[PDB]
């Protein structure tokens, strides 16, 4: 049987604002490569023969971005199907559109468009097919989690996930998040329904690579109230003797898998990509065959592109990526940072935990900590940036203007905190 | 209990033979001629390749079968000079196919003599000369003629009735030939998704299925089955699978034309492949 | 001396042999040269004369009151204990090698170490030895609650449902000191378990350990487990 | 065996020539999986078995069970269709959405106690509407059943203000209840002269796996006839049809016309089919177009029904304050239907069409619910509105369709 | 045609994603079959046009994976074979069948490599010997498992910390009964006082006699040079590369750091820098002897095999 996949290239939450008002979240680059390219490379290395990409907002930009990629070439083994509609606004709308179109056949993957992973899930699909052949198509969804300590900066407090499963047969019995909960409540019918074994798990980072049966689309066609994934599992687990459908689980300990929904998830996943945690998917390997993204791997995870033209006194110590044509001045100090292609850096600067995208221009004397600079940006001299600052789509910051900790400045007034100019004061 | 493969005990000059290397010496590589009752030959050190060869063991591979061309033969001295340099890949493939057909004929006559319980090698050689070498001398083709006569006798046994070996030996040879060289069985299965979302959808689907079943040739019935609601399986259990795949492709094209004439889609879920 | 074994009798020798003989024999096998035994007075205050008719080396039988509990039983013998307390019961015939719970009491320096053998839902850490939670619906209004600090410090907790308490504990000195300082406890099986399980969820803290055996099982006070006691003693007491 | 034919000009509801589907008798009580056993004791356990599949919508679909109540080698005159829907709120939203639905309500009462499930059943029967009370708790003591019948008659005396005048306190009791239902429930007036509209509730596939090329049965749909008469050979008109969004925008609904090859009920039905039963039509439809409950929610008209496929319906939002008859011992703000918030899913049950819709906009008298699937009932029909309270779809309000946005492709 | 580029792109992303196939002799056979498919599915008038073509696809195939040199040196060996045939035919139309039969000769040379090393293996093993190896390689385990047929000795298979592949070598040599001792990678100088000689494999032999191999073996070579024990590098001649060590810093292959420090370590993974190089560099002065299928060679002789198998005009590829 072939391997189908559904890719949700539009996560419908209002989190990357107003970064998403310029370019959708799946087109934002971690290290000069968009997230949909990472997801398509993960799907092609998985063994998926056909994908179904779904795009709602700014969909023409996504289409013209991925049409010139590696996966829509005729030499691609993984064929894609670009499906767009201005009507759907949720993941359940996507899955009921799949059920109305009848695209998949059996045992299809379901994934978002901003999932970073390198898991080969053939063992999980073997277990899912064996359970479907044994229980006569009773088990429906096989969720995939990664073992992780809860103190890790990857899993933030917005989507820390605690489950209650079986350790014998790996079926999911309870699922909840920790969105503002000090004491967690668990039901009691899971112990009476399974007296052979039960375990609670807080060590599971959610990768959102839930491989499914087409009964997921059936239940999404029936239940119109199921808006997204955790709605579906929270409605499926509390109703067991009606619409039985026991969800099973797979745990990965030797491969990486995550997604992004914050600046924190973006920064942690980017720091894991630069520190090669998602090997083989590394920026110097150039899994997307493009001459403007190939790099060379030096010591201490220093990735250098072509024609960089470093200056005297500029030191790169740890986890630095330099794109194509980014010029760097003298006496610089860059660490733990990703620099885009075609940038301009001044003199006597520090850049730690920062994400500079393409086309930016940094003047001399600028001190940037833990920030994010989007495309075509600019900053003058005598500026020092604080942690968790967002600069978005050519915002100019004038001299003698230090930003606070909470700082998001964009061209849109009400979505950001302010709108800047040649002078930062109004 | 063994014998040679052809009526001659020694190969002719420039005749490519299939050998297996038994040992390596300084003068060359000692081989055994598998189609001439394991007589000893020698591939020369100068004839092992067209390139300068430092050592004989780099390309000998004692235990591997190889095609070598005969350069010099001496029936009195017992010297057979062989050469791997002179043989071409086309001649190597020809010698491999000829050795495979001659080994199949040798196994068939060995099974026939084991059924006849002829423990003597002279009676087995007389059976060889009465079954295969007579056809090889009549058609003037060693290996090809006997295999062609056996492939014709597996279909029409009138060629086996001309052999005057015995009353039971001819029947045992015909049974061994029909059990060894007559495995004419194949199943070219294919999946096709033909449907019609129109007025007479099921009627046009049944008409396309009847038009596909009507295009089935003789001794090759294209059996259609409903594997799914939108998908169908068009199997064909018949011999000559190179023609059976073409017949299945023609039936699928006729079904697609009958589906498109009645305003219905017709996708090919699977091409014509053997089961 | 490291331990002072205390055998409880709260409602007894109804079977093929005396019910007091198996715990005492188990104790007198591996050490335990002096045993403190508590007599029963709820059903009848005359079993102590039946307790002094055995052939052990040394027994300490004391009279007790009728309306009393296990926590009151430990508070009654408080000025006569100077070391760690190892609590037992009468209706507990176990083929389990006793040294596992004592090894877990010594190796990690635990504050309480207990033995179970396959109602009360328990949660024990993935190592299989240190417990973290235990509760029943006799005292729970809500279904089940888990503290956040024990999930931050221990991310996976294996829960068990069919485990029953064999009533073989290992108390320290300060546990019995706090039990004597807090007279509100009457049943120590529901007091020393749950309060110490709550206080362990605080660095510098206390350790609680448990051994889940798979060799035999204990008995009960009622007649539900009185039919298997003779079948256990007919095939397990031949080696002892 | 029956002796029906295709010779009919003006049939009646109580016609003895059909003997397949005469009237419908709804049932809403305090069953908790007890009404199916009562319907099997009244009609038959394995009597209704035509085409089974995987249970897709258990609580959203209503199950019909035919019962040929005979009298006197017995003689049959009228049959009753037992409509046992899972969940009393689904049967209440279907009955209170127009006309000719749940004609003979049967209040399955229990002689054990007077719990709140019977109060919710009485509230649903009052919101739907001829009631038929029946005590199901058989095999009790005489004084205990007398006190329970006194308590039930005291509860039904408060029920007698609205509709509370049935009286019934194991096979003999079922036969007496069947005789009382045959003597009490009158023949309801059904419109036979109109066009046949078969609202599909559960579709099935009659083609088995690995069938022959010529022996292919496609599109064995199943539903309920609202009004009219459906004959074999008439071209049915699926008004919803195939909804396709391949134009990258507003989805177009192509109506697929299919010739009705047969009208197959639970028994071997004739060519003519009347309303008041689970009418099964095997038409000339493809198997992919009519999969397992794929063609549900489609109004299978006969003469080109006027109801067009609406994508967004603006109706009059009129929600109740509390739930009808649902009040537990706690009642800690549970029976309180909230206002229609934006982007909220609602299960609008227009007659038999139970379609989901998001609340796009509403200003104090009218909510413009954008439906997920295309629905086509009428331009001013009584549309209900439900909401999942706690793992169960419960009714929250009713209204009248004030405006719509129609679309009809070809 | 198109199927050629299908197979080429499949080979390219197979090398890009993981190790497909597992061992190297199958990969060399795949590379030679792909190269004969490239020379049998094209049209050319001069040999230089096919030379530029093969240089371009060699650049592509080594840009797929710069750490694995077998495809690149196989492309370079095919290039030198084409150059030798053009030189011997220049001093025209029969060139293609000559390259076909030369590739067939290279395939017969390549299939009988490990068994030739096994045939010459008895010239390096005496009775009651202490052998220490590193990593896992089928050549060295075949070497030892057939050298134990007439001799009795001891092999100490030391595991490597990123992927303990020496456990497979230990359970494969223990089935033959060579008294296998399993140790870690930290006790090598702790056991170098008793190891008589070191018989290891490698991944790539460099042009100056140096070699990249499984990581931790430069430490083993340093300890064996300290104890003056001879080193036996049982290596075939398709792992021979002209790539110099100091060349654009593209030496080591770094993999995911999960095998060194797991993801369940805590919040301390953010402020730590974990590297996992699976290969290591050994200079030729720490190597005593190479064992190829043509015999034993010195590290002072790798330049002659380099000039005999490769051309200096094809080092840039």
């Amino acid at each position: 049987p072939p391997l189908q996949a559904v890719l949700v290239a539009d996560s419908f939450d209002r989190r990357f604002f107003p970064i998403s008002k310029d370019q959708p979240r799946v087109l934002l680059p971690l290290a000069n490569v968009a997230l949909i390219d990472y997801t398509l490379e993960f799907l092609t290395a998985t063994g998926v023969q056909e994908t179904f990409v779904f795009c709602c907002w700014k969909a023409a930009q996504i289409k013209e971005h991925l049409l010139k990629s590696k996966w829509c070439r005729p030499t691609s083994l993984n064929v894609v199907r670009i499906i767009t509609s201005e009507l759907y606004r949720s993941l359940g709308d996507v899955l009921r559109d799949v059920d109305a179109k009848a695209l998949v056949r059996s045992d299809f993957l379901l994934v978002y468009g901003d999932v970073i992973s390198n898991i080969n899930i053939t063992r999980a699909l073997e277990e899912h097919r064996l359970r479907r052949k044994l229980e006569k198509n009773v088990s429906v969804m096989t969720m995939i989690f990664k073992e992780s300590s809860p103190s890790h900066p990857t899993r933030c407090h917005e989507d820390n996930v605690v489950v209650a499963v079986d350790s014998t047969t790996n079926r999911v019995l309870h699922f909840q998040k920790t969105q503002g909960l000090r004491r967690f409540a668990f039901p009691l019918s899971l112990f009476q329904g399974s007296s052979d074994g039960v375990e609670v798990r807080y060590d599971l980072l959610d990768c959102h690579i839930s491989i499914c049966s087409p009964q997921v689309a059936q239940l999404f066609t029936d239940n119109f109230d199921y808006q997204t994934r955790d709605d579906f599992v929270r409605g499926l687990l509390v109703n067991e003797e009606i619409l039985g459908n026991q969800i099973h689980m797979h745990v990965t300990a030797k491969e990486y898998g995550a997604r992004v929904s914050n600046l924190h998830m973006y920064s942690a996943v980017c720091a894991d990509v630069i520190r090669r945690w998602v090997y083989p998917l590394t920026p110097e390997a150039n899994f997307t065959d493009s001459t403007t993204q190939s790099c060379t791997h030096s010591r201490h995870n220093i990735y250098r592109g072509p024609e960089v033209s470093l200056g005297h006194g500029s030191i790169l110590e740890e986890n630095v990526l330099l794109g194509s044509g980014t010029v760097i001045g003298s006496n610089c100090f860059i660490t733990n940072s990703v620099i885009g292609p075609g940038c301009h850096i001044g003199d006597n600067v520090v850049l730690d935990q920062t994400y500079l995208w393409q086309g930016v221009r940094v003047a001399a004397g600028a001190q940037i900590h833990q920030s994010l600079l989007c495309d075509n940006a600019e900053v003058k001299e005598r500026v020092t940036l604080k942690p968790r600052s967002v600069l978005t789509s050519q915002v100019v910051v004038g001299p003698n203007i230090t930003l606070p900790e909470g700082s998001v400045i964009s061209l849109h007034p009400p979505d950001a905190e302010e709108d800047e100019d040649d002078g930062e004061f109004s | 209990l063994s014998c040679r493969f052809y009526q001659h005990k020694f190969p002719e000059v420039e005749d490519v033979v299939m050998v297996n290397v038994r040992s390596i010496a300084e003068m060359g590589a000692y081989v055994s001629l598998l189609e001439y009752n394991n007589i000893e030959g020698m591939i020369l050190l100068s004839e092992l390749s067209r390139r300068r060869i430092r050592s004989i063991n780099k390309l000998i591979r004692i235990g591997r079968n190889e095609c070598v061309v005969v350069i010099r033969v001496d029936k009195e001295k017992g010297y057979i000079d062989l050469s791997k340099r002179r043989v071409s890949p086309e001649e190597a493939i020809k010698c491999e196919d000829k050795f495979t057909k001659s080994k199949t004929v040798y196994s068939i006559l060995r099974h026939v003599a084991e059924v006849l319980e002829y423990t003597k090698d002279e009676q087995l050689e007389s059976l060889f000369q009465r079954t295969a070498w007579v056809f090889d001398d009549k058609y003037k083709r060693p290996g090809y003629g006997a295999y062609d006569a056996f492939k014709h006798a597996v279909s029409d046994p009138s060629i086996l009735d001309s052999l005057d070996l015995n009353e039971d030996e001819r029947e045992v040879l015909i049974n061994n030939i029909n059990r060894r060289l007559t495995p004419q069985a194949v199943k070219i299965r294919a999946d096709i998704e033909v449907a019609c979302y129109g007025y007479e959808g099921i009627d046009a689907v049944k008409e396309a299925l009847r038009a596909g079943l009507n295009c089935s040739t003789e001794n090759m019935p294209i059996k259609i089955n409903l594997i799914a609601p939108p998908r169908y399986v068009m199997t064909t259990t018949t011999l000559e699978r190179t023609e059976g795949l073409s017949v299945l492709s023609q039936a699928m094209a006729v079904i697609k034309e009958k589906i498109e004439e009645k305003r219905g889609v017709f996708n090919v879920q699977m091409e014509p492949k053997v089961v | 001396m490291e331990f002072q074994a205390v055998v409880m009798a709260v409602g007894l020798p109804v079977g093929n042999k005396p019910l007091i003989w198996y715990p005492l024999n188990l104790l007198e096998r591996v050490g335990f040269e002096e045993v403190i035994v508590v007599t029963t007075r709820d059903v009848q205050k005359a079993l102590c004369a039946e307790f002094k008719m055995k052939m052990k080396p040394d027994i300490v039988c004391i009279p007790d009151d009728a309306d009393m509990g296990t926590a009151d039983s430990l508070r009654y013998i408080y000025p006569k204990l100077k070391t760690d307390v190892l609590v037992l019961s009468c209706d507990l015939i176990t083929d389990v090698a006793l040294h596992e719970v004592v090894d877990l009491f010594r190796a990690y320096d635990a504050s309480l170490a207990m033995l179970m053998r396959k109602r009360d839902f328990i949660g024990v850490d993935s190592t299989g030895k240190r417990l973290l939670f235990m509760a029943n619906e006799a005292d729970l209004d809500e279904e089940l609650v888990i503290k956040g600090s024990i999930l931050q410090k221990h991310p996976r907790i294996r829960f068990h449902t069919g485990l029953v308490d064999a009533h073989l504990y290992c108390l320290k000195k300060y546990i019995v000191d706090f039990l004597m300082e807090n007279g509100s406890i009457t049943s120590i099986r529901s007091e020393l378990i749950p309060y110490l399980v709550r206080k362990q969820f605080s660095l510098k803290s206390l350790d609680i350990y448990s051994f889940i055996k798979e060799a035999n099982t204990l008995n009960l006070a009622p007649y539900d487990a009185c039919w298997n006691a003779c079948r256990g003693d007919r095939w397990e007491d031949l080696s002892r | 065996l029956t002796t029906l034919d295709v010779t009919k000009l003006t049939p009646l509801s109580h016609e003895v020539i059909s003997r397949q589907a005469t009237i419908n008798i709804g049932t809403i009580g305090h069953v908790a999986h007890g009404k199916s056993t009562v319907v099997k004791a009244i009609s038959g356990v394995h009597t209704v078995r035509f085409k089974n599949e995987l249970e897709r919508n258990i609580t959203i679909k209503l199950g019909y069970a035919n019962a040929k109540i005979y009298k006197l080698n017995f003689k049959l005159v009228r049959h009753v269709s037992f409509v046992d829907c899972p969940g009393h709120d689904i049967l209440m939203a279907t009955m209170l959405n127009g006309a000719a639905v749940m004609d003979a309500a049967l209040l399955l009462i229990a002689g054990n106690e007077s719990c709140p499930q019977p109060q919710t059943s009485e509230h649903l029967a009052a919101i739907e509407i001829h009631i038929l009370i029946l005590q199901n708790k058989i095999d009790l003591v005489k004084e205990s059943q007398a006190k329970e019948q006194y308590e039930q008659i005291l509860a039904f005396v408060q029920g007698t203000v609205a509709e509370g005048a049935p009286i019934i306190p194991l096979k003999y009791n079922i036969e007496v209840v069947c005789e009382y239902i045959v003597k009490k429930i009158p023949v309801p007036p059904r419109d036979f002269t109109s066009e046949p509209r078969l609202i599909v509730i559960r579709s099935f596939d009659v083609n088995k796996p690995g069938c022959e090329v010529d022996d292919l049965k496609g599109g064995v749909a199943g539903g309920s006839i609202l009004k009219g008469v459906l004959k074999v050979g008439q071209e049915i008109e699926v008004r919803p049809g195939i909804v396709s969004k391949d134009s990258e925008g507003k989805l177009m609904c192509k109506p697929i016309f299919s010739k009705i090859v047969s009208l197959f009920a639970e028994h071997n039905d004739l060519q003519y089919a009347a309303p008041g039963g689970l009418i099964g039509v095997g038409t000339k439809i493809d198997p992919t177009l009519c999969r397992a409950d794929r063609m549900v929610g489609q109004v299978l008209g006969a003469v080109g029904a006027l109801p067009e496929i609406f994508t967004e319906l603006e109706i009059s939002y009129f929600l109740l304050r509390r739930l009808l008859g649902v009040r537990t011992e706690g009642d800690k703000k549970a029976a309180k239907v909230q206002k229609l918030s934006k982007n909220e899913v609602l299960m609008v049950n227009i007659g038999s069409l139970s379609t989901g819709g998001r609340v796009s906009a509403v200003k104090a008298d009218l909510g413009k619910i954008v439906l997920t699937n295309p629905v086509c009932t009428e331009v001013g029909e009584k549309i209900a509105l439900s909401r999942r309270v706690e793992k169960h779809w419960r009714l929250i309000g009713w209204g009248q369709i004030r405006r719509g946005v129609t679309i009809k492709p070809t | 045609g198109s199927e050629l580029s299908e197979r080429i792109e499949s080979f390219v992303e197979t090398l890009k994603r993981g190790g497909g196939p597992r061992s190297s002799e199958e990969m060399a056979r795949e590379t030679l079959g792909l190269l004969r498919q490239i020379i049998t599915d094209h049209r050319w008038s001069n040999a230089g046009e096919l030379m530029e073509l093969i240089r371009r696809e060699g650049r592509r195939m080594t840009a797929a994976q710069p750490s694995e040199t077998t495809v690149g040196n196989m492309v370079r060996r095919v290039l030198k074979i084409i150059r030798e045939e053009y030189g011997r035919l220049h001093g025209y139309a029969q060139l293609q069948s000559n390259i076909i039969e030369a590739i067939n000769e290279l395939l017969v040379e390549l299939e009988g490599t490990m068994e030739n090393i096994a045939a010459q293996a008895l010239e390096h093993i005496h009775s009651n010997e202490v052998i220490m190896t590193i990593g896992f390689s089928r050549t060295v385990e075949a070497f030892l498992k057939e050298a134990a047929r007439k001799r009795k000795f001891h092999v100490i298979v030391a595991e490597c910390a990123p992927f303990c592949q020496g456990h497979e070598m230990a359970v494969n040599l223990s089935k033959a009964g060579i008294e296998t001792t399993v140790m870690t990678d930290a006790a090598i100088f702790a056991v170098m006082s008793r190891v008589n000689k070191v018989i290891i494999g490698t991944k790539t032999i460099l042009a100056n006699g140096a070699l990249r191999a499984v990581t931790g073996t430069h430490t083993l070579a340093l300890a064996a040079k300290h104890h003056s024990t001879p080193l036996i590098v049982c290596a075939p001649m398709f792992k021979l590369s002209p790539q110099f060590p100091n060349e654009e810093d593209s030496f080591h292959k770094f993999v995911a750091p999960e095998e060194v420090l797991p993801f369940t370590e805590g919040d301390i993974l953010e402020k730590v820098s974990v590297h996992c190089p699976v290969f290591d560099y050994v200079p030729p002065e720490l190597i005593t002897l190479f064992i190829s299928n043509i015999g034993g060679n010195a590290p002072s002789y790798i330049y002659r095999l380099m000039s005999e198998l490769y051309h200096p005009d094809d080092h840039v590829l």
